[PDB]
C-alpha cells in the first residue's frame, strides 16, 4: 500500500505546484521529492520482507508489478536495482528447479514446467514491464547463465520436443501447438550445447521415423521450419537429406514388391517391409549384431540382398538386429503379436522346439550378450497381466536352467496386440550417457579442426593466442571454447604438411595445401 | 505351427565399395593408420587418424582425405562433392 500513497503525494503535489505557484514551478520539486521518497524506499521496500518484489511477483500480482515499474522508471538507477533483484529471483527459482540431486525426475515434466516459468514471466513482462529492453535483457542472461548448470538440460529439451512430437494428443488443434512450439524454441535461444541438443534431437528423429509411422506427417516439417529458423542453416538441411534418405527406400521397397509381385517366386517375401538407409545418416546401434534369422525371414533378406548388389551393385547389405519391427501371427481366436527384432529368434526356437533355457538360447543362437539378457527380461521379467512368455522358477534375477512356457492371457480385446517394453520411461544410464559424451567429444573435436583449416587457410596468423579467439567467437554459438582442449589439439598437426604450423618457428605460418 | 510371422520390417543398410582391405586415397586398410602416419605412435601428440565417412558412403582415413581436398574437390570413386557426415568407424 505504500507505492499507492507515494503515487497519491506525488500527484496531489504536483496538482497544487501546478495550480497554487509558478508556471514552471516543478523541476527542482519534483527532483527533490523522487531523490527523498525513492532514492531512500528503493534500498530497503522491495528486498527485506513482508510482500516486497520477490513476494509480491511470487504470487502473480500484475498490478503491484506495473505501478512499480511505472513508478521507479522516472528516478534513475531504478529498473537497475529491480533488474537485479528480479535476476536474483530467478536464479533462485531455477536452482530450486534445476538440482540435480535425486533421482527419478521425468524430463518431460521438467522441461514443461521451465517452459511454463518462462511463459509466466514473458507475461509478467508484457502485462506491467511494457515490454522494456532491460528486463529481456536481464533474463536472456539469467536463463543463459542458469540453464547451462547441468549437461543434461538439452537433453531433456529434446525428450520434451519428441514428447510432444510424437502424437498432439493435447491440443489437437494447431494454434496452442504453434505457440508451444514458438515457447520452446524461444527457451533453447536462451541455451549453450547446441552440439549435444542437435545429436539427441537427431536421435529422436531415429527413434520416430524407424517406428510406426504417421505421428504427424506434417508438425514434423513445422518443427524442422522452426529449427531451420533457429539453429541456422546447419544441420537441419541434413535431418532434410535423411527424409529424402527415407522416401528413397519407401519408393524402392515397393517397386521392389511389385517387381517380386510380377515375377511370382517370392516365397519368404509375403507382407515384407523394407527399409534402405545410409550408414552416414543413421549411426550403427552398437556393434551390428549377428544371429540365426528365421527361415522365412532370412530367404527375403536374401532376395533384397541380391535386389541391392545387383542393381546397386556394390550396395553392401549388412544384417542387423537392433532395429525395425515384425507382427507374429499367433494362434480361441487369432490374436497377432509384435516383436521388435529381438525376440523373433527366441521364438522361433521356441517353434522349433519349447522347452528351452537360457543354455540353449545361448549355444545354439550366437546372439550378443547384453542386448539378449534385455530382451529376455523384457519378455518375461516384469511384465503386466498380458504374458506371452512364462517361465516356471518365477524370480526378479535372471537364472540359468529356467524353462519357458506360453499364456494364453485374454486381456487383449483386439486381434493386434504389442509388447511395448522398449521406450520406457527415461532412465539415461551411466554407458549410455558416456558413451553419447564421448561420441560428442569426438564431435566437437572434429568441429573445431573442420573450422580451423576451413578459415585459416584465407586469414592471417597468430603468434601466441591471436587466432584462437577468433577460432571460439565462431564457435561461441556452439559450444564452450574449452581452452585447454583446443590448445591441445592445434599442436598435434605439427607431425606433417598441411599448415604445420610451426611451434618454435611461430612468425610465418605456411601459406600452402 | 503355434507362432508364424507375417510381417517384417527389417531396415538395410548399405554401403559402397569402400575397399575395406585397401584405402582408396593411400591403400593401406580402411584401419590401422594411413601412408603419413606408418607407426601406431608416430609422435601421435592427440589429434586423431580415424575414419572419416562422407554423404555418399565412401570411407577414407580422415588425414587421406583431409589432404585430397587440396588436389581435387570430388570424391575420387564418383563425382560428388564430399562431406562429413561421420567420424570414426
Ligand atoms: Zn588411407
Ligand atoms: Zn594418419
Ligand atoms: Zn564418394
Amino acid at each position: 500500500v505504500y507505492i499507492k500513497k507515494v503515487e497519491a503525494r506525488i500527484n496531489e503535489e504536483i496538482e497544487r505546484v501546478m495550480h497554487c505557484l509558478d508556471k514552471s514551478t516543478e523541476e527542482p520539486i519534483v527532483k527533490v521529492v523522487e531523490r527523498e521518497l525513492i532514492s531512500k524506499h528503493m534500498k530497503t521496500i522491495v528486498e527485506m520482507e513482508n510482500s516486497g518484489l520477490v513476494h509480491m511477483l511470487k504470487n502473480g500480482k500484475t498490478e503491484d508489478l506495473g505501478c512499480m515499474y511505472k513508478l521507479f522508471s522516472r528516478v534513475p538507477n531504478g529498473l537497475k536495482t529491480m533488474c537485479e533483484c528480479m535476476s536474483s529471483y530467478l536464479r533462485e527459482q531455477g536452482k530450486a528447479l534445476v538440482s540435480e540431486e535425486g533421482e527419478g525426475k521425468n524430463p518431460v515434466d521438467y522441461i514443461q514446467g521451465l517452459l511454463d516459468l518462462k511463459s509466466r514471466f514473458d507475461r509478467f513482462l508484457l502485462e506491467s514491464f511494457n515490454n522494456d529492453r532491460l528486463f529481456k535483457q536481464t533474463i536472456a542472461g539469467d536463463f543463459e547463465y542458469f540453464l547451462n548448470l547441468n549437461s543434461r538440460s538439452p537433453e531433456y529439451l529434446s525428450l520434451f520436443i519428441d514428447d510432444k512430437l510424437k502424437k498432439g494428443v493435447k491440443g489437437l488443434t494447431e494454434q496452442e501447438v504453434e505457440t508451444i512450439l514458438d515457447k520452446a524454441m524461444v527457451l533453447f535461444r536462451f541455451m549453450q550445447e547446441k552440439d549435444v541438443f542437435e545429436r539427441y534431437y537427431k536421435q529422436h528423429l531415429a527413434r520416430r521415423l524407424l517406428t510406426n509411422k504417421s505421428v504427424s506427417d506434417d508438425s514434423e516439417k513445422n518443427m524442422i521450419s522452426k529449427l531451420k529458423t533457429e539453429c541456422g542453416c546447419q544441420f537441419t538441411s541434413k535431418l532434410e537429406g535423411m527424409f529424402r534418405d527415407m522416401s528413397i527406400s519407401n519408393t524402392t521397397m515397393d517397386e521392389f514388391r511389385q517387381h517380386l509381385q510380377a515375377t511370382g517366386v517370392s516365397l519368404g517375401g509375403v507382407d515384407l517391409t523394407v527399409r534402405v538407409l545410409t550408414t552416414g545418416y543413421w549411426p550403427t546401434q552398437s556393434a551390428t549384431p549377428k544371429c540365426n534369422i528365421p527361415p522365412a525371414p532370412r530367404h527375403a533378406f536374401e532376395i533384397f540382398r541380391r535386389f541391392y548388389l545387383a542393381k546397386h551393385s556394390g550396395r553392401q547389405l549388412t544384417l542387423q538386429h537392433h532395429m525395425g519391427s515384425a507382427d507374429l501371427n499367433a494362434t480361441t481366436r487369432k490374436h497377432i503379436l509384435q516383436v521388435s527384432t529381438f525376440q523373433m529368434t527366441i521364438l522361433m526356437l521356441f517353434n522349433n522346439r519349447e522347452k528351452y533355457t537360457f543354455e540353449e538360447i545361448q549355444q545354439e543362437t550366437d546372439i550378443p550378450e547384453r542386448e539378449l539378457v534385455r530382451a529376455l527380461q523384457s519378455l518375461a521379467c516384469g511384465k503386466p497381466t498380458q504374458r506371452v512368455l512364462t517361465k516356471e522358477p518365477k524370480s526378479k534375477e535372471i537364472e540359468n536352467g529356467h524353462i519357458f512356457t506360453v499364456n494364453d492371457q485374454f486381456t487383449s480385446k483386439l486381434h493386434r496386440v504389442k509388447i511395448q517394453t522398449v521406450a520406457a520411461k527415461q532412465g539415461e544410464s551411466d554407458p549410455e550417457r558416456k558413451e553419447t559424451r564421448q561420441k560428442v567429444d569426438d564431435d566437437r573435436k572434429h568441429e573445431i579442426e573442420a573450422a580451423i583449416v576451413r578459415i585459416m587457410k584465407s586469414r592471417k596468423k597468430m603468434q601466441h593466442n591471436v587466432l584462437v579467439a577468433e577460432v571460439t567467437q565462431q564457435l561461441k554459438a556452439r559450444f564452450l571454447p574449452s581452452p585447454v582442449v583446443i590448445k591441445k589439439r592445434i599442436e598435434g598437426l605439427i607431425e606433417r604438411e598441411y599448415l604445420a604450423r610451426t611451434p618454435e618457428d611461430r612468425k610465418v605460418y605456411t601459406y600452402v595445401a | 505351427k503355434r507362432f508364424e510371422v507375417k510381417k517384417w520390417n527389417a531396415v538395410a543398410l548399405w554401403a559402397w565399395d569402400i575397399v575395406v582391405d585397401n584405402c582408396a586415397i593411400c591403400r593401406n586398410h580402411i584401419m590401422d593408420l594411413c601412408i603419413e602416419c606408418q607407426a601406431n605412435q608416430a609422435s601421435a601428440t592427440s589429434e586423431e587418424c580415424t575414419v572419416a565417412w562422407g554423404v555418399c558412403n565412401h570411407a577414407f582415413h580422415f588425414h587421406c582425405i583431409s589432404r585430397w581436398l587440396k588436389t581435387r574437390q570430388v570424391c575420387p570413386l564418383d563425382n560428388r562433392e564430399w562431406e562429413f557426415q561421420k567420424y570414426g568407424h
